[PDB]
DNA sequence: CGCGTACGTGCGTTTAAGCGGTGCTAGAGCTGTCTACGACCAATTGAGCGGCCTCGGCACCGGGATTCTGATTATCCAGGC
DNA sequence: CCTGGATAATCAGAATCCCGGTGCCGAGGCCGCTCAATTGGTCGTAGACAGCTCTAGCACCGCTTAAACGCACGTACGCGC
């Protein structure tokens, strides 16, 4: 199956809640898409690391210590799946 | 398949500072994952100092100064004064 | 009947989701994100869960701490409404292109 | 040597040599220092490049340091490369705010 | 007198076939020794990391490749891969 | 004649930023490193070009503050900087905790 | 000694980062600020230089510290 | 201080998030055997860096001479009363 | 005929271009030693790869209802002055 325009699955009330999660009193109606696109920011360098350390292990399957040691990389080295 | 994890080793230090106190999986997992990542520093740290002095082995002084330069200012010396005794007591013993 | 005026929900909002730790984002649409992501990068690849669940901490841990710049910037900006050039300054500032 | 052999002009030797003496792995192939001295080449002959093209505009025959950092912040990617690094007596671009501007 | 290894003639001679009729200072050249020092030691310990999580004793050209494709970015890791390839062919190759 | 309050300080942003040479003078920056550098272990000596990296290091980062500093007290409808936009850019930044 | 950092050179400072109007508490601020970052990158040298069991700080010792830091120098034998 | 309105709020509607019962197989993982490429040691050799010497940029000082606005006073012209 | 703004000059300093010296240099190329790179040869084991097995990722299917969209109303917030 195709995938297209899952950047808008990304809904407004979870960006709302990660407002509200951040400490955010009153959102714009120009956040939620601007945000989300940063999150595309936030992605597309994540997994480019962990899929070419997936390149690496010649491996078909992304696993959680391929998006930990990417986490590592990017300097936002996350507690709680292996390494 | 053995998976080695400091699990045990941080339910006896959690036992001696809290006996009425256990942990979950993902507290335990994110504890391990600490471990790893401080030994991890710790020794990369202690490794660059023992390339920049031309020296190939790693004793307890850089272990000691890395120690110092990673950790902050009553944590590294707290750390300080812990490694030093056990180095001690590993030497008399 | 009866109507709150504008501020109380979203400080009990605020309230609310600083207390609790679950995550905000739903996992199958950030799943299938996930997977359109990494399938413009590289064809025919399987995702663990855990990963997509570590994908989604760390994401929604930037976002919360992006959105805590942007508040702070947004009232430097001698507002109380988070805008686009917040985050776009606390991005100048934090060294993200 | 080895750098006429595989095309280069850094050294297989030295790179070689620094690979295993770096306390970098417990065996190093011998491809790997052919890829990093190429790529290490690559990497100077671009920024020289840059750096000659701005000695050029700046009407210079020699690279002095405020050429090399006209070559790394002036470039997108080699910004990016060099994003946590300064440069010494290298200086900084011309940039003046919008707002700064008289009317 | 200690005899202190550098990348002075390297450079020099890359900066020759880059730009014939233009020299460099000796404040850029220790710039330039430190900028190939510093990808040096990123790149190789980049290959370490990727060695260490693979659980694999030998660095390799993959190693190497894979260090150049996370750490440069994508049109500079490209030209760096065909650059590195190159290299390693034209080096197999010879004997 | 005179001239407006803010020309002069244009011709020096466009003087300074094409020049390379170091705005803190050697002695009184040299004086106060011994003095911090006293503070942590007694009877040090400093090479010069130790304290030549220490100035352009030192230079090079209040330069990249006060970048900031400037695009805070931009985006924080002015043209003066402050020290809130200080506080606001080491916030950001990570330094000022 | 700290105030040898004149508010001359902080404003020079301040014209290469395009400031264009400074206010008086700046200085002071700076002051502080660059302190600060001096306390922590001699200090890292410091530590450098004493467990190279030397008396004379080099620029080796200032070139690793700022290296720790995140702000890595080209120049001086990195 | 005031103006205009954007985003806060509630409810009806609609949409698809979640559940947890089921089948499948693809690829991660364990294993087993052979080998070539990589370390190690020894003699050889030549590219590399110390020394030093020549030259090409090198420099911010200083007081005439060019030039580029800026405050400056004024002046003209078209529109409204 | 009065009066507000646009422009079209106006000289006037502040800054800028240009030439001359005393000044100490520092690039960059040759002489030459020398120790690390080269090369030949031997030991060995990490790993390549084809086998096996086996968890676990993916797909479907459908019960349930929490979650999201949008509309309507409006007040307090952004920004203009």
């Amino acid at each position: 199956k195709v995938l297209r325009d899952n950047i808008q699955g990304i809904t407004k009330p979870a960006i709302r809640r990660l407002a509200r999660r951040g400490g955010v009193k009153r959102i714009s109606g120009l956040i939620y898409e601007e945000t989300r696109g940063v999150l595309k920011v936030f992605l597309e360098n994540v997994i480019r690391d962990a899929v070419t350390y997936t390149e690496h292990a010649k491996r078909k399957t992304v696993t959680a210590m391929d998006v930990v040691y990417a986490l590592k990389r990017q300097g936002r080295t996350l507690y709680g799946f292996g390494g | 398949s053995r998976k080695e994890s400091y699990s045990i080793y941080v339910y006896k230090v959690l036992k001696q500072v809290h006996p009425d106190t256990g942990i979950s999986s993902k507290a335990m997992g994110i504890m391990n994952s600490f471990v790893n990542d401080i030994f991890e520093r710790i020794a990369g740290e202690a490794s660059r100092l023992a390339h920049y002095n031309k020296r190939s082995t790693i004793t307890s002084r850089e272990i000691q100064t890395a120690v110092r330069l990673l950790l902050p200012g009553e944590l590294a010396k707290h750390a300080v004064s812990e490694g030093t005794k056990a180095v001690t007591k590993y030497t008399s013993a | 009947p009866h109507r709150y005026r504008p501020g109380t929900v979203a400080l009990r909002e605020i309230r609310r989701y600083q207390k609790s730790t679950e995550l905000l984002i739903r996992k199958l649409p950030f799943q299938r994100l996930v997977r359109e992501i990494a399938q413009d990068f590289k064809t025919d690849l399987r995702f663990q869960s855990s990963a997509v669940m570590a994908l989604q901490e760390a994401c929604e841990a930037y976002l919360v701490g992006l959105f805590e710049d942007t508040n702070l910037c947004a009232i430097h900006a001698k507002r109380v409404t988070i805008m686009p050039k917040d985050i776009q300054l606390a991005r100048r500032i934090r060294g993200e292109r | 040597t080895r750098s006429s052999r595989a095309g280069l002009q850094f050294p297989v030797g030295r790179v070689h040599r620094l690979l295993r003496k770096g306390n970098y792995s417990e065996r190093v192939g011998a491809g790997a220092p052919v890829y990093l001295a190429a790529v290490l080449e690559y990497l100077t002959a671009e920024i020289l490049e840059l750096a000659g093209n701005a000695a050029r505009d700046n009407k210079k025959t020699r690279i002095i340091p405020r050429h090399l950092q006209l070559a790394i912040r002036n470039d997108e990617e080699l910004n990016k490369l060099l994003g946590r690094v300064t440069i010494a007596q290298g200086g900084v671009l011309p940039n003046i705010q919008a707002v700064l501007l008289p009317k």
